[PDB]
């Protein structure tokens, strides 16, 4: 597929299973 | 005056009600004003245009770092969570990202208090605080956020990329940063963060470098009395726009090979192309153009013909951005045990496509078809969320007109060969950068990248390998892509039925399937949304039946992907995943060619004809998957073992893994038609379509399985759901495991509470919007314990309860009695505050549960959610909300005295601990609030004894929904 950097965040809400 | 222009019309899309107004102020700052007088939520986002790569080389993370601290307090709000606090007590949020050209802040919040947050929101740019506590305390949380992407593989190669290219260039800063780089070494080096944090704020966070955009019910007039009256006070320091013209890949950068070892065990093969900026060329994408063709997944495509020769599953290409000045070109893939052996040839293969596209030179039809696609796409777009939609503007003002700005990512205009031939003759061996990644590796590696500490080896490129590349010839096994026959032509919105119901109606009923209709009465797009849940008791009978449902259907999509891809290209989507249940099956997108789409899919997978040699690759990469898993984060792991532990049937990962060796191709031939053999179907068809097209497309689904399947209704005693472990008064049990992969701990703590009801769930949702905020501001603002702090409801089978989850580098039981000590703050914190801040609460949750989807699939998941929770409570935002307001300060004191008090006669505890690496021991049990003392809580050493020893709760009984 066609592809559409790793950037960091101030917090993660929601925690999830992954 | 404040006002230095007022842009022309905003271009939108005919089918966007809502009002835009652009402008730019005489500091500088590049507005989007947007009046939705119907949002439930108001959002405002402001984007910097600096980031990571503005770093001074010597405080590495600097921009990350003032991003986390301007939400700790300013002049004119000090308190450092007033603005949370502000945003929790009237259902808003809040968060922001750091990137290598951009810092973007956003949040939303009821409408009726833009203003409000605005202000507070405004004053991160005008008189931040920096206070010194505060940035001794919050360098931890960024301490710890990189600490949980040092075994991150992404990660990993993200920043060993940045240490392969010019040293000496921006690219190969570290822009994380972490206690060593924020706090140890600049303590060395005699440096003062606090005012490094000012004067780097103070010299980059410029009006002339800002664009915002603010989302509201006002009018475009009002927006713009507020916005100017906020945000013209900003400062312009006429700071020049950061540019990289150098590429951080120079010659002696290219003709290399990277040998890299991963921390999951995967197999990857990373292509890299360096290409100038071609961020101008946006009106006809040249980068895009060749992406399309070259990561295209239809037939004759070179993916196509690396998974046929058995090499490779996937495959991505098309640019990747850079920087202003400099962008890559990409062509990655994920590689067989078979691919590995044969990169050289992967290589080969791929230039042997990229001379194709050479030799047919660009086609213009393509450049049409998609420049159409994309023009449908925007007239028919999806209303966005407010919080995602200003933020995304925020950032794209900057690189666009502001009459372009909904349209500039978007629409096609001009087809350039010139340029396209320009970037092809970019993509050749002579420019060329290939890594590997593969444990394979491991051992044979001789460096060390220092921040993350990736083990790798990097070679030249042989000149014989390069000149064979060079001379690739045409392979006939590559052509471009077909006319794409899924493009949708019928948009037509079918008139409202005079039977049409605002919420699903049952509309059959019967032992083969029960169908849900609903025609969108609210959207009015030409979507739809397909969802099917198929019931057979053979798709988790044991680990055996559930490894067999997944590789089934896993197999499926496989064969149906050059197929399908066509389809998802024009707007067509699916997904086909095993459940515990048995199937699920979802088709959303244009309503026009869906029912073609569907057709085949049923037809498929109940005809199906295993490819032995897929069947073996997909295997062993189910194999890998399963055992990847250990590489996973100890929350991850926490939430794994919770679940595992409270539901009455669940296989672990290592239980799937023992039983995938005997599953064999015979076996699963055997298997398929005795998963289909007997079926229950319930779905939910909701979009632009009729009771009778409905009842259609249920029909041909039933009438296809029965011709090819022989498919027969199930028993309804069959039907069967599985029920949460119920837990025993007082009682706490703790269950702990080891991450052999993080060098950090993890933590779970789940109060069950009771069954879902009306009642309870408002009981629970009410209390945990209330410590919701607190519980940040304690556990990680305040203590720091980890980035990772949350709080939260879990719901699960019909049962619900609080539950904590915490990443620390500190000890579970620690962590343990830290939860324990906020709990006694809350309630203290509860008993003393005012029926105004209480009521205030109450508020908050009410118009979070009352906010109104925005598209139709976000209405459809709701609807979707009942069903398959099978509690069918449509109207249940109305009811619970009407019940929340009656709840008073008392009802949630006693609520907690009885439920989740430490001392509560109902308490239902089970904590999860999961150890850091380096720990081989920990016990279970152990300025700050007081923690309580806790009771020695039961160690569970076998989850199956566990539930074994338990009763279990009941299921929730349906919400009765008569119908036909």
């Amino acid at each position: 597929f066609v592809n559409q950097v790793e950037a960091l965040y101030l917090v993660c809400g929601e925690r999830g299973f992954f | 005056p404040a006002i230095k222009r007022i842009g022309n019309h905003i271009t939108k899309s005919p089918e966007d009600k809502r009002e835009y107004r652009g402008l730019e102020l005489a500091n500088g700052i590049k507005v989007l004003l947007i009046s939705d007088p119907t949002t439930d939520k108001s959002s405002a986002a402001l984007d910097v245009h600096i980031g990571s790569l503005s770093d001074p080389p010597n405080i590495a993370g600097l921009s990350h770092f003032c991003q986390h601290m301007l939400f700790l307090g300013t002049k004119k709000y000090p308190k450092e969570n007033e603005y949370s606090q502000f945003l929790s007590e009237h259902a808003g949020s809040s968060n922001a990202f750091t990137s290598g050209e951009h810092t973007n802040y956003y949040f939303d919040v009821s409408h009726e208090h833009l203003e409000g947050a605005l202000d507070r929101f405004a004053q991160f740019f005008l008189c931040p605080l920096f206070d010194e506590s505060c940035k001794d305390r919050e360098v931890n949380a960024v301490d710890s956020e990189h600490e949980k992407n040092v075994m991150n593989d992404a990660w990993r190669l993200f920043q060993l990329e940045k240490a392969t290219g010019n040293p000496k260039h921006p690219f190969s800063k570290f822009g994380t940063g972490n206690k060593y780089t924020l706090e140890t070494r600049p303590n060395q080096e005699g440096i003062d963060v606090r005012q490094e944090l000012l004067k780097f704020h103070s010299a980059y966070y410029s009006s002339n470098l800002m664009a915002v955009c603010v989302l509201g019910r006002e009018s475009l007039d009002d927006l713009t009395n507020l916005v100017v009256k906020l945000f013209s006070e900003v400062e312009n320091k006429n700071v020049p726009l950061p540019e990289f013209p150098e590429h951080p890949f120079q010659e002696e950068h290219l003709k290399q090979l990277y040998k890299i070892v991963p921390i999951k065990d995967i197999r990857n093969l990373y292509v890299t192309f360096p290409i100038p900026d071609l961020q101008k060329y946006y009106k006809s994408n040249p980068g895009h153009y060749l992406g399309h063709l070259i990561g295209h997944e239809g037939p004759g495509s070179l993916l196509s013909e690396l998974k046929s020769k058995g090499w490779v599953n996937t495959l991505v290409g098309g640019q990747k951005e850079g920087a202003r000045g400099f962008m890559f070109f990409i062509i990655n893939v994920d590689l067989t045990e078979e691919g590995l052996l044969h990169v050289e040839d992967i290589i080969l293969h791929m230039f042997q496509y990229i001379q194709k596209l050479r030799a047919e030179g660009p086609q213009e039809w393509v450049f049409q078809e998609c420049k159409d696609l994309n023009a449908v796409a925007f007239r028919f777009k999806d209303k966005e969320r407010p919080r995602g939609y200003t933020s995304k503007i925020a950032g794209i003002l900057h690189y666009y007109p502001l009459e372009e700005v909904l349209t500039a990512e978007y629409l096609l205009e001009e087809f350039r060969p010139d340029l396209i031939e320009m970037v092809l003759d970019k993509l050749r061996p002579e420019n060329v950068r290939v890594a590997i990644v593969s444990k394979s590796f491991e051992g044979k590696t001789d460096r060390t990248e220092e921040w993350y500490g990736t083990q790798y080896k990097q070679e030249a490129i042989p000149d014989e390998v390069i000149k064979k590349w060079q001379n690739a010839d045409l392979n006939g096994k590559f052509k471009l892509p077909t006319k794409n026959e899924f493009i949708p032509t019928n948009f037509e919105i079918l008139p409202l039925e005079k039977e049409a119901t605002p919420y699903p109606a049952l509309i059959k009923d019967t032992a083969m399937s029960k169908l849900w209709f609903k025609q969108d009465d609210k959207f009015f797009l030409p979507k739809a949304c397909l969802n099917f849940e198929f019931f057979s008791p053979f798709a988790y009978v044991d680990p055996l039946h559930c490894n067999m449902a997944y590789l089934y259907l896993e197999l499926l999509k496989d064969s149906l992907n050059e197929y399908a891809y066509a389809a998802e290209l024009a707007g067509l989507s699916y997904d086909l995943q095993n459940t515990i249940y048995g199937m699920y099956l979802s088709v959303k997108g244009y309503n026009d060619k869906q029912p073609i789409l569907l057709k085949k899919i049923i037809e498929k997978m109940a005809t199906f004809e295993i490819d032995e040699k897929r069947f073996e690759i997909i295997k062993e990469a189910y194999m890998r998957s399963l055992n990847n898993f250990r590489a996973e984060q100890p929350h991850q792991h926490a939430m794994y073992y919770l679940r595992l532990l409270m539901t009455e049937v669940a296989w672990t990962k290592d239980e799937l893994k023992e039983a995938l060796d005997d599953v064999t191709l015979p076996r699963l031939k055997a298997f398929i038609p005795q998963l289909l053999s007997r079926l229950h179907i319930e779905a939910l068809l909701h979009g632009n379509i009729t009771k009778q097209a409905a009842l259609g497309i249920m029909q041909m689904v039933e009438d296809t399985l029965i011709e090819h399947a022989h498919t027969k209704p199930l028993l309804p005693s069959q039907l069967v759901r599985y029920r949460e472990v119920q837990l025993p008064d007082r009682g706490w049990f703790v269950y702990q495991q080891r991450n052999e992969v993080h060098n950090n701990c993890g933590i779970e703590i789940y109060y069950q509470t009771d069954m879902q009801s009306t009642s309870e769930n408002m009981f629970l949702e009410l209390f945990c919007q209330i410590i919701s905020e607190p519980c940040f501001n304690t556990l990680r603002t305040k203590e720091q314990l980890g980035y990772i702090v949350f709080s939260g409801p879990r719901r699960a089978n019909g049962i619900q309860g609080l539950r904590f989850i915490i990443q620390s580098e500190k000890p579970p039981h620690y962590l343990e009695s830290r939860v324990e000590a906020f709990l006694i703050t809350m309630e203290k914190s509860i008993e003393d505050m005012t029926e105004e801040a209480f009521q205030k609460h109450i508020q908050a949750l009410a118009i979070r549960r009352l906010d109104k989807p925005k598209k139709l699939s976000a209405e459809c998941a709701k609807y979707w959610g009942e069903i398959i929770s099978q509690q069918y409570n449509f109207d249940r935002d109305n009811t619970e909300v009407a019940y929340l307001k009656t709840l008073t300060k008392e009802d949630i004191i006693k609520f907690y005295k009885e439920m989740l008090a430490v001392d509560a006669p109902r308490r239902h505890k089970v904590s999860v601990h999961v150890l850091a690496r380096e720990m081989d021991s920990c016990p279970v049990v152990g300025n700050l609030s007081q923690a309580p003392a806790l009771p020695q809580p039961e160690v569970i050493q076998n989850m199956t004894e566990f539930k074994r020893g338990l009763p279990l709760f009941p299921l929730v009984k349906p919400h009765i929904n008569f119908m036909a």
